[PDB]
């Protein structure tokens, strides 16, 4: 069971091809989503269309400047503080 | 003997209700079938990750 | 969008047959096929049996 | 009996949600 | 009337508030040539709008785009109906920090729908309704008193009353004949045509009361109470009971617009005070009976739609009964998007016919153009379809490649028996269906 | 009238209409400004409807 | 089934259809039920993984099952979502269908006598689009629902010689001098 | 009796009892969990002769399971994913005597 | 405590919803066969035949014994006795018009028309008065 | 008998298609935690209800308390994947909607920086000419709020109609 609830937990970490996860094929059509940063700002708000600026240098097709997060590192879940120090504020904060 | 040993009209509560699935009725048997607990139906729908 | 193969559709009642489906004043989609396949007899059947399968 | 007009058009459309390209 | 012609007042002023009246230039406390029945001014319940709403002002906004600061065109493009206010809105959203940072336009068909009371009431006299607690308006039923069904004495020959089997309303111990039971109480049918405009002609009335108000973020620094009273001292918020309080539609930030409020925001908007956290939405879905004529004998219930508005949805009491209006960006996001499509099957024929020349139903579905910005919770929908449309590359039922066969497939009546059997290449395919 | 022209006939979709549709045709004349705005409705037709007193009673 | 242009399969007599390639049609009221429909499938998929996130901890113990049981996720899936992909792709084809003919259209017509001309001759700019879509530049008609402040019709609400009073809190108040009204019959 | 198994609102409801308009398969195979359900299927079978059952009797295919064959529901509810699958139905139609 | 202090804490039968009747139950059948009501709209005469035409025959006045043929309006003095059996659908509502005899081939769907019968493939888009339904050549009961 | 359950899950949020008949105008601080707690709860017991059923029911009917019988069983064993559709998992969903959020949150990031790159090219130190009010008085309240984007006084505003200096 830990197999079977493990080797289709793996599809769906990596094996979209592009949901939220997907690091395999390419970029998903969200992440070209139009998101206007701000008048006249697209996708990298360092110049003047970020993608499409390293596209003017030979970076063409080495350089991608939209955020096709599935390859972003997610943060490590946050967990519960650790006790306080003083019992005063120990307790209290057992009173939340 | 495979009866249950009371009047059905005391036991009337697993007949019209929707205990007429939850409950062995086998002549007038009238007793409960196997029901996983809460700790399970949580245990046996996470582990298939559904 | 329910119905994702051509699940086959029955012809219509003897009654529609007559008036509408085969009749071509109204140029009934069965007009083409009535006269073409439908009104020609068993090649067998005499004068008695020109109804019969 | 057989489908001549527009026999084509049933395998050429809904590109299914655009991929990156377009 | 006109009686109690004396001993009603005292002849002896107070020695504390009471006071002569001076003279015509006196300024009276109150007083004002018009007859409101809520006579605030602009420091007891302030508007948050760049002009105080004037006659001349055709609403209390900015009606042009202001040179020093970011302007940020609608989510979608922009059309006037029937009854928008055809005059260009510019609202100014607020940092968090209570500075104004860019200003955003307005959609002028949500926030542009001029008021008319008598469209507004179908949403009031729909919620003053809805919000009854329809099943403590039970009352007991002449059947339902258990006493002696039986004349005790037959009335023959003295005088006693001709009354027997006295559990009817008329004694002390009875009930009504047809009395006031839930089942009998109609809960209105709300279509959402109208409960759309009810919402919108609010919205806009709350912005031309300039009681309307854009946040980037309704979100705290940490779920406790107190940290969203330090956001509404900042804000200047008046959640108090009696200060006019503050409805917030959470949708999220303007990049990060989501429907389920901002888990900490929700945790700390549980003040006592005068503040209700509603949904950023203005449709609900069209109602429906399923026990129309009677079929469930047994329901509780009202009469009416089964499915009421939700209590908190944008309604139209508490829309009044909150000065203030504090929408968040990312539920500007949604009621666009929601209504959109409701706004342009609006329009006229010879207008609707000009849309796709002047770039409004440009459809990301055809790929005309890159997706726009979505929900999160909308988007997260939608990569879940982009993902999964593999999973319809062998079969034929594919949703998205539907009767890819219809081509070459070649039909044929059988005439011993009526049915019109598909083949393709000579090879019979239709289904025949099973009864 | 809607516009088939010489290329074999291709014509534009709402271009002619036998039943009597068409857009505004404007204004009367320019130098005026009509002060009141009838819509159409969202299937084309004008905003005149013709109901009964007391339809109950079939008056 | 019909749905499409295609023709149900009751062209049985086979009913041909000339003079074809005969309609430019910009797909107006198609494109506008395909952005609805294309919402429905995606506010459909929002349905179909709705997942427990219990914001209170009374019944946060089914935090990580769906929204939804097993078999009737399993069918949802395939009763409402998977129609209404397919009542999308329909959208998706009687659009990207009459597109074609489109494409074909504003070729063989933009040669022949102008290419200035030729998006006016498929143009439905009627006089007054004007009111709908850039309504500063409308002026030929009073259109305003508030209609006493038009420019036109600007000069029936007056203007108030107004004033702040510091001494009252900053309350502008009016300078007009009141009427006395009529009193006795 | 004094218990009765269902209610007669539910034995005389149909709707829930016959096959007519009803799916009465749940599960949706798979191609290759349909080639090895096939497997199966005996050499001499023919679903010429597994019949319909009458009214009287409940429409309910258990799934493919030992001899699912006979099931005349599920037979013919898997020879129809074997079309939308695309699989190869060797096996006869329902011929229809005359 | 206070209905009747001791009638309410002793429990007699409850009532509950009150089923309905068949809402068309007011075009019953003796009109659905004697009469037909023709017209346009704000007029509707309820047209029946002639009185005496099955009965007597033989010596009855030559150019009488027609005017039992005619579809002759009922007097407005019965129109609306039984058209006041339809009218009370949803009485003081002002602009309801009444029921009409027979069913019109539009309203018959807007039972079916609703948000809530969408989802029953049966009985929809007219299945009563289909064909009678076609089943499989083994149907049996 | 039917009660629309195919609509009880099937709604945009958790109050919804919920006939609940029972509510009131003004509900109070605890009468709305109350009444949230409530639907999310009549919607997990609802859910946990409808799940010990079908799983104790095919419990008792010996296959596996999600219906998979001796064949689905086998197949799996043998890496045939059974069913035909695997509607995305748990895994998905919470994973498909983790990196929308990580995507939005890196994208705010983008734009808080972006907005700075306007802003500081808004030279005015000094109000420009929605400063009128010759339409009608400005808002005391609104230029505290804009008076950080500026250097110059904005909300002294004399007793008359603001001249435009
Ligand atoms: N009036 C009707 O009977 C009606 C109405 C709506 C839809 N349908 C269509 O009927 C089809 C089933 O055929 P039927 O009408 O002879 O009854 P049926 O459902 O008994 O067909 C046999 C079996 O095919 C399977 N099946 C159906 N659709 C499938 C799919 N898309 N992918 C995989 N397996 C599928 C189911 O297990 C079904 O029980 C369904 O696909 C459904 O959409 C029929």
């Amino acid at each position: 069971q830990q197999y079977m609830a493990e080797r289709r937990n793996v599809e769906e970490y990596y094996k979209w091809p592009g949901s939220s996860t997907g690091s395999a094929e390419s970029a998903s059509v969200y992440d070209h989503t139009v998101v206007e940063l701000a008048p006249g700002v697209y996708s990298g708000h360092r110049g003047t269309s970020a993608i499409e600026s390293n596209c003017v240098d030979d970076s063409n097709d080495g350089a991608h400047g939209v955020v096709q997060a599935a390859r972003l590192p997610v943060p490590p879940p946050k967990t519960r503080p650790p006790p306080p120090r003083n019992p005063l504020e120990h307790i209290k904060y057992q009173q939340r | 003997a495979r009866r249950v040993q009371c009047p059905t009209e005391w036991v009337h509560f697993r007949m019209h209700t929707k205990d007429k699935l939850k409950y062995d009725f086998q002549d007038l048997a009238f007793r409960k079938k196997f029901e996983y607990s809460y700790e399970d139906v949580v245990a046996n729908a996470k582990d298939m990750c559904s | 969008e329910e119905f994702p193969t051509f699940m086959e559709q029955e012809l219509p009642e003897r009654k529609g047959l007559e008036n509408f489906a085969t009749n071509s004043r109204k140029r009934g989609w069965l007009a083409q096929w009535y006269e073409d396949e439908s009104r020609y007899a068993h090649p067998g059947a005499g004068r008695r049996t020109a109804h019969y399968i | 009996r057989n489908r001549t007009q527009h026999v084509l058009d049933w395998m050429n459309y809904d590109g299914n949600l655009p991929t990156h390209n377009s | 009337y006109d009686s109690r012609s004396s001993g009603v007042h005292d002849v002896a002023p107070r020695d504390g508030v009471d006071f002569m009246y001076e003279g015509p230039q006196q300024v009276l406390p109150g007083a004002h040539p018009l007859p409101l029945f809520h006579p605030d001014n602009s420091v007891t319940r302030p508007p948050v709008s760049p002009y105080l709403p004037s006659p001349q002002r055709p609403h209390p906004y900015f009606t042009t785009e202001l040179p020093e600061l970011p302007h940020f065109q609608t989510t979608r493009p922009i059309v006037y109906t029937v009854g928008t206010m055809k005059q260009r809105i510019v609202a100014p959203v607020f940092d968090l920090a209570n500075n104004v940072t860019h200003t955003r336009e307005l959609d002028p068909f949500i926030f542009g729908f001029y008021p008319e009371t008598e469209e507004m009431a179908k949403n009031l006299s729909y919620w003053l309704v809805r919000c009854q607690n329809f099943s403590s308006k039970w009352d007991y039923e002449n059947r339902e008193i258990w006493r002696k069904a039986k004349k005790n004495w037959p009335n023959t020959g003295m005088g006693m009353a001709r009354v027997g089997d006295r559990k009817n309303h008329a004694h002390p111990w009875g009930a009504h004949s047809k009395p006031v039971k839930p089942w009998n109480l109609l809960m209105p049918t709300m279509d959402v045509k109208t409960w759309s405009k009810s919402n919108r002609m609010l919205v806009t009335l709350k912005m031309l009361q300039g009681k309307l108000q854009i946040v980037e973020r309704l979100t705290l620094p940490e779920p406790t109470q107190e940290a969203y009273l330090q956001l509404c001292r900042t804000m200047g918020w008046d959640v108090r009971h009696k200060g006019g309080g503050a409805l917030f539609m959470d949708g999220g930030s303007r990049l990060t617009p989501s429907s389920e409020y901002d888990r900490a925001f929700f945790f700390g908007s549980f003040f006592n005070g005068r503040n209700k956290l509603v949904r950023p939405t203005l449709l609900c879905d069209e109602p429906y009976d399923y026990n129309r004529t009677s079929s469930k004998a047994r329901t509780k219930g009202p009469k009416g739609q089964k499915n009421p508005i939700p209590i908190n949805r944008f309604n139209a009491y508490d829309a009044l009964t909150h000065d203030t209006l504090i929408i968040t960006e990312g539920a500007l996001l949604q009621l666009e998007d929601e209504m959109y499509t409701h706004k342009l099957a609006m329009l006229p024929p010879h207008i609707r016919a000009q849309l796709p020349e002047r770039g409004f139903l440009d459809s990301e579905v055809l790929g005309d153009v890159p997706p726009a910005l979505q929900t999160v919770q909308m988007e997260a929908a939608a990569r879940t379809e982009e993902a999964e449309q593999a999973m319809y590359a062998p079969y034929y039922d594919n949703p998205y490649h539907p009767w890819q066969d219809e081509g070459e497939a070649s039909y044929a009546v059988d005439a011993v028996e009526g049915t019109v059997q598909r083949y393709i290449k000579s090879r019979k395919t239709s289904w025949a269906m099973l009864s | 009238s809607a516009s088939p022209d010489a290329p074999a006939y291709y014509a534009v979709a709402g271009r002619d209409s036998a039943v009597g549709y068409a857009p505004p045709l404007g204004p009367a004349d320019p130098v005026d400004v009509i002060p009141f705005f009838v819509h159409r409705s969202s299937n084309g037709h004008l905003p005149g409807k013709v109901y009964s007193m007391n339809a109950k009673t079939l008056m | 089934s019909g749905a499409v242009g295609r023709g149900s399969f009751h062209s049985v007599v086979a009913g041909a259809n000339p003079r074809r390639i005969p309609t430019y049609y910009n797909s107006a009221y198609e494109l506008i039920q395909l952005h609805r429909a294309h919402r429905e499938v995606t506010r459909n998929f929002l349905v179909r993984d709705k997942v427990f996130d219990n914001k209170f901890p009374g019944c946060s113990l089914a935090n990580g099952l769906f929204k939804m049981v097993p078999n009737k996720r399993g069918n949802f899936h395939t009763r409402e979502l998977t129609e209404s992909i397919r009542h999308r792709t329909i959208w998706g084809q009687r659009i990207q269908q009459q597109r074609t003919i489109n494409a074909a259209i504003l070729e063989d017509a933009t040669k022949v006598l102008s290419p200035a001309q030729m998006e006016d001759r498929f143009s439905y700019r009627t006089p007054d689009a004007a009111a709908y879509f850039s309504p500063q530049e409308y002026t030929a008609a009073n259109n305003w629902p508030n209609y006493w402040q038009h420019p036109t019709e600007k000069h029936v609400v007056p203007k108030p010689r107004w004033r702040r009073e510091p001494e009252l809190g900053g309350i502008t108040r009016v300078r007009d001098a009141v009427a006395t009204p009529i009193a006795d019959y | 009796s004094t218990y009765n198994e269902k209610s007669w609102l539910e034995k005389a409801r149909w709707g829930a009892f016959t096959k007519g308009s009803r799916p009465v398969m749940r599960q949706r195979y798979s191609a290759a969990a349909l080639k090895e359900a096939l497997e199966m299927v005996p050499e001499g079978f023919e679903t010429c002769d597994v019949p319909r059952p009458p009214q009287r009797i409940r429409a309910q295919s258990e799934g493919v399971v030992g001899r699912w064959y006979t099931n005349y529901w599920t037979l013919h509810s898997v020879r129809y994913q074997c079309q939308l699958a695309g699989v190869e139905w060797q096996f006869g139609e329902r011929q229809r005597p005359r | 405590p206070k209905a009747g202090c001791e009638e309410i804490t002793r429990q007699g039968r409850r009532v509950v919803l009150k089923p309905q009747e068949y809402f068309a139950q007011h075009r019953m059948q003796v009109w659905q066969m004697r009469f037909k009501e023709m017209g346009p709209p704000f007029s509707r005469v309820w047209v029946a035949l002639g009185g005496k035409m099955r009965r007597r025959r033989i010596g009855r006045q030559i150019d009488v014994k027609d005017m039992r043929y005619y579809w002759r309006p009922i007097e407005p003095q019965y129109q609306r006795l039984y058209m006041s059996r339809l009218r009370i659908k949803d009485h003081s509502n002002k602009r309801v018009q009444p029921m009409r005899l027979r069913a019109t081939n539009n309203d018959i769907g807007q039972a079916s028309s609703l948000k809530e019968w969408e989802r029953s493939s049966d009985r929809k888009y007219g299945a009563a008065l289909a064909p009678p339904k076609k089943r499989d050549f083994e149907f049996r009961v | 008998g039917f009660t629309m359950k195919y609509k009880r899950g099937t709604g945009l949020w958790d109050e919804d298609h919920v006939n609940d008949f029972d509510a009131n105008k003004y509900l109070s601080a605890r009468s709305t935690m109350r009444w949230y707690y409530g639907m999310e709860r009549l919607q997990t017991r609802n859910n946990m209800n409808a799940r010990r059923a079908t799983q104790s029911y095919n419990n008792n009917m010996g296959l596996h308390h999600s219906g998979r019988g001796a064949f689905e069983r086998e197949l799996e064993r043998r890496g045939i994947q059974v069913d035909k559709y695997p509607l995305t998992t748990t895994t998905g969903a919470a994973r498909v909607a983790e990196m929308v959020l990580l995507r939005r949150q890196e994208l705010e990031a983008h734009a808080k920086k972006a907005m700075e790159s306007q802003r500081q090219a808004r030279r005015r130190d000094a109000p420009s000419e929605w400063y009128d009010e010759t339409e009608g008085p400005l808002n005391p309240r609104f230029l505290a709020s804009m008076q950080s984007n500026y250097t110059q006084v904005i909300t002294e505003l004399p007793s008359s109609p603001v001249t435009g200096r």
